[PDB]
C-alpha cells in the first residue's frame, strides 16, 4: 500500500473536511507528534521506536478526524504498538505512569475514565487503519549509510551529521513522513545541515563537479522537491524549536 | 488494506491446535477452495494486548514471500460492531497456507524411514528458505522439528516466525539469548552469547539433519549445562584450539564439561552417507565463525545437484507456489 501523498491533498484530512481550520490541525499534530518524542525518551526507548510511533500517528489521522478521537490517547497507543514492532516494548501501565505525569491535567483528560482500556482498545482500529503495514523506515537509517560513504575530514562529518540528525527529530511534527521516502528526506537533510554550515558536499563523493552531489545516493532528485523539504522545516525553527 | 475482510469468507474445519497466541484452526476459503491454517489472536485487553509474536509474524512475512516458507496470505477479523466501537473483544485471524504434518509427528510414529534422496530432497528446501531469512537478515530463532511442516507432495515450508528478529552484522544490541528449544540451541548460546549470529539457525538445522537419519533427536538434555557435555561428547569440548573467541563469552569457565573431548562426530554417525556426513561435520562445528552458513549448505556435494525443479517428473499438482503472491507483491 502506499503512504505517501502530495502537498494539494493534506489540506482534505477527514478533519479539515469536515470544517476544521488547517492551523489547528497543524496544532493538534505538532502537539501529538511532541507528545510521543518526550514519553519515548523518558521511558528510555530506541530513536526508531520514537519514529514509527510518530508516523504511525500522522498516518493514522489522515482516516480520522481529531474531534472522534482525543489527540492525545492516539498517541499513546501508537507508541505502544511501536514498541512491540520495533522490539523495544513496553507495559502499558508504564507509559500511563508518563501519561498522568508529563502533561497537563486537562490533556490527561482526553484519555477518559481508563487510559489503559482507551489506550489497549484503541490498538484494534489502529493496526487496521495502518492497514497492518507495520515495518517503517526513517531518515535516520540513510542519513549514516550516506554519511559513511563520504570522503573528507571527520570531525566535518561528525557535526555535518550531528546536526542533519536533529533535524530529522525535528521533521517528525510535520507531515513529511507523509510526503517524501524516507531515503529523500534523509538526503535533504544532508542538504540543509550542509548549506547552513558552507559546506560543499561534493568535494567528498567520487564526481566533485556535479554540484548535485546526492544523485549518487538517490534518482534523478530535482534540487526544487530537495529546497521544498528544507523550507518547511525552517518554518519550525521560525517558531517552534 | 488487512484486516477488513470477513472470517465468513472462511468455512472453518477443526482445531489444530492452542498456538504460541490464542489457537490454530484448519478452514477452506468459500471462495477458492483452498485450505488455510487460521492463527486466532484473541486480543486480550488489561494484560498487553496484541501479542508481539504476532507482530514479528506479520512484519516479517510480509516482507518473506517463498516456496519454503508458509507464507501469510492476508489477515480477517470477526464481525463488525459499527456502532461503538469501545465494546470490543473480537479477534483478529492471520490466514497462513496449510500443511498437514510436520517433522516431529510423522518421525514420532517409528514408521516413515525417508530415503536418501527425501532427505536431500528437504534438506535443500530448507536451507533454501532459511538462506532466503538470512539474505533478507532475518533470524528464525526457533527451528525444531516441530517447526518444520511438510505436505504429502514432499514439499517442505518452514514455520513459527514468533521469534523471529531482524539482524545487522554492525553489532547494533544485545538480544535475548535463552532462544531456541534447549535441544537445538547452539553452544555459543548455552554459553551466553547476547549479540548472535545467523549461524544459530544452521546449527538446529544441522542437528535436524542428524534427526532424518539417526530417527532421534541427537541432543537431548532438560537443564543447560547437561546440553552442553552432551554436545561436547559428540563434537568435541568447547577449547581454544577448536575455537578461538569462547573466551569473550561469560559462562564458559563456569560452564563447563566433564572433560576435555576429543571431537567424535564422524564416529557416532558413521553409519550416516559420505556427502551427507561432510554437511553434518560442518554444520555442526563449534566455533560460529567456523560454522557452515545456509548459502554454503546448497554448495554442498548432499545438496548441491539436488534438483527440486518442476520441469523433470513427476508432475505434482497439489504442490503450494507462491509465485502468485510474489507476483502481487507489487501492492
Amino acid at each position: 500500500p502506499c503512504w505517501y501523498w502530495d502537498k494539494k491533498d493534506l489540506a482534505h484530512t477527514p478533519s479539515q473536511l469536515e470544517g476544521l481550520d488547517p492551523a489547528t490541525e497543524a496544532r493538534y499534530r505538532r502537539e501529538g507528534a511532541r507528545f510521543i518524542f518526550d514519553v519515548g525518551t523518558r521511558l528510555g526507548l530506541h530513536y526508531d521506536t520514537l519514529a514509527t510511533g510518530i508516523i504511525y500517528f500522522h498516518r493514522f489521522y489522515m482516516f480520522h478526524s481529531f474531534k472522534q478521537f482525543p489527540r492525545y490517547v492516539t498517541g499513546a497507543c501508537c507508541l505502544f504498538l511501536a514498541g512491540k514492532v520495533e522490539e523495544t516494548p513496553k507495559k502499558c501501565k508504564d507509559i500511563i505512569k508518563t501519561a498522568r505525569s508529563l502533561l497537563n491535567d486537562v490533556q490527561f483528560g482526553q484519555f477518559g475514565d481508563d487510559p489503559k482500556e482507551e489506550v489497549m482498545v484503541l490498538e484494534r482500529i489502529l493496526l487496521q487503519t495502518i492497514k497492518f503495514d507495520l515495518q517503517v523506515e526513517h531518515p535516520y537509517q540513510f542519513l549514516l549509510k550516506y554519511a559513511k560513504q563520504l570522503k573528507g575530514d571527520k570531525n566535518k562529518i561528525q557535526k555535518l551529521v550531528q546536526m542533519a540528525w536533529t533535524f530529522v527529530n525535528d521533521s517528525l511534527c510535520t507531515t513529511l513522513s507523509l510526503q517524501w521516502e524516507p531515503e529523500i528526506i534523509a538526503v535533504a537533510v544532508m542538504y540543509l545541515a550542509g548549506r547552513l554550515c558552507k559546506f560543499e558536499i561534493q568535494e567528498w563523493t567520487s564526481k566533485p563537479m556535479y554540484r548535485r552531489w546526492w544523485e549518487q545516493f538517490v534518482q534523478d532528485v530535482p534540487v526544487d522537491v530537495l529546497e521544498d523539504i528544507c523550507h518547511q522545516i525552517l518554518d519550525l525553527y521560525s517558531q517552534g524549536k | 488494506d488487512w484486516g477488513k475482510r470477513c472470517v465468513d469468507k472462511f468455512d472453518i474445519i477443526g482445531i489444530i491446535g492452542e498456538g504460541t497466541y490464542g489457537q490454530v484452526y484448519k478452514a477452506k476459503d468459500k471462495d477458492t477452495g483452498e485450505l488455510v491454517a487460521l492463527k486466532k489472536v484473541r486480543l486480550d485487553n488489561e494484560k498487553e494486548g496484541f501479542p508481539i509474536t504476532a507482530i514479528r509474524e506479520i512484519k516479517i512475512l510480509r516482507q518473506l514471500i517463498h516456496r519454503s516458507v508458509v507464507n501469510m496470505k492476508e489477515i480477517v477479523t470477526d464481525k463488525q460492531d459499527a456502532l461503538d466501537f469501545k465494546k470490543d473483544k473480537g479477534a483478529f485471524y492471520l490466514v497462513f497456507e496449510y500443511m498437514d504434518h510436520d517433522l516431529m509427528g510423522l518421525l514420532e510414529s517409528g514408521l516413515v524411514h525417508f530415503s536418501e534422496d527425501h532427505i536431500k530432497s528437504f534438506m535443500k528446501q530448507l536451507m533454501e528458505g532459511l538462506e532466503y531469512c538470512h539474505k533478507k537478515n532475518f533470524l528464525h530463532r526457533d527451528i525444531k522439528c516441530s517447526n518444520i511442516l511438510l505436505n504429502n507432495s514432499g514439499q517442505i515450508k518452514l514455520a513459527d516466525f514468533g521469534l523471529a528478529r531482524l539482524y545487522n552484522s554492525e553489532e547494533s544490541r544485545p538480544y535475548t539469548n535463552k532462544v531456541i528449544t534447549l535441544w537445538y540451541r547452539p553452544p555459543e548460546l548455552l554459553l551466553g552469547e547476547e549479540r548472535y549470529t545467523p549461524a544459530i539457525d544452521v546449527w538446529s538445522c544441522g542437528c535436524i539433519l542428524g534427526e532424518l537419519f539417526t530417527k532421534k533427536p541427537i541432543f537431548q538434555a532438560n537443564l543447560e549445562l547437561a546440553q552442553l557435555e552432551l554436545i561436547s561428547r559428540l563434537c568435541g569440548s568447547p577449547c581454544p584450539a577448536v575455537w578461538p573467541d569462547v573466551i569473550k563469552l561469560p559462562y564458559f569457565n563456569t560452564m563447563k564439561p566433564k572433560k576435555q573431548y576429543r571431537r567424535r562426530l564422524r564416529e557416532e554417525f558413521s553409519f550416516i552417507p559420505s556427502a551427507a556426513l561432510d554437511l553434518l561435520d560442518h554444520m555442526l562445528t563449534l566455533d560460529p565463525s567456523k560454522r557452515c552458513t545456509a548459502e554454503q549448505t546448497l554448495q554442498s556435494d548432499f545438496l548441491k545437484d539436488v534438483e527440486l525443479s518442476k520441469m523433470a517428473p513427476p508432475d505434482l499438482p497439489h504442490w503450494q507456489d507462491c509465485h502468485e503472491l510474489w507476483s502481487k507483491k507489487r501492492r
